[PDB]
């Protein structure tokens, strides 16, 4: 599980968040950073706001 | 594995490309003689 | 034992170094940085210069480290306060502090 906070270009909810499920409900910088490390280390994750 | 992965991203240049995208690529902004405009009148 | 390296602005040899034996032989930023570290640490420091005159890189043929890095892994040096860049391969062999 990933803990994060919403602030500007790091993490912000995606356009039409009503029609979204899971990790495809967020977009930003830290979103892409979370994606890169999860692959290199090797574990699936789930994003959650504080 | 995370600490070393961070160093793996930085040295190769993953962060630097990613920082260029969200700031600039996804952005909405962007001789000292007598000029012609001063005399134009 | 405190291993360092000779640089232009960091570790300078003072004038009249023959007339001053010990820690008075050198003066710079990196000398005072060690004193700040030993203000909150219980350790006795001796200004020891590395003999090779190298930072540290494992050769292709030998596959063995040299200099301040070489002294750390093989177990000779205790602490290293010097202008040393923190890279990927160094972290695999020796632990580094915060920048
Ligand atoms: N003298 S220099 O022109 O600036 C310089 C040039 C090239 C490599 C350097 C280096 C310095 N340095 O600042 O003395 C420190 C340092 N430390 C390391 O750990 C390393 O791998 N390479 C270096």
């Amino acid at each position: 599980i990933v803990t994060t906070i919403l602030e500007d270009p790091y993490v912000m909810l995606k356009k039409n968040a009503n029609q979204f499920e899971g990790n495809d409900r967020y977009e930003g910088y830290c979103v892409e950073l979370a994606a890169e490390i999860a692959k290199h280390v090797g574990y699936s994750y789930r994003l959650e706001i504080v | 594995p995370v600490n070393l992965a961070v160093l793996k991203l930085s040295e190769q240049g993953v962060l630097d490309k990613l920082k260029s995208k969200w700031w600039y690529d996804k952005g909405e902004c962007g001789t000292s003689a007598l000029s012609l405009s001063n005399v134009a009148g | 034992v405190v291993t360092t390296i000779l640089e232009s602005p960091y570790v300078m040899m003072k004038k009249n170094h023959e007339m001053l034996e010990g820690n008075e032989r050198y003066e710079g930023y990196c000398v005072d940085l060690a004193a700040e570290i030993a203000k909150h640490c219980g350790f006795k420091y001796k200004l020891t210069i590395v003999g090779d005159g190298k930072y540290g890189a494992r050769d292709a043929d030998t596959k063995i480290w040299n200099g301040m890095v070489g002294e750390l892994v093989y177990g000779k040096a205790d602490i290293a306060i010097a202008p040393l860049t923190i890279t990927l391969v160094r972290e695999e062999v020796i632990d580094f502090s915060k920048p």
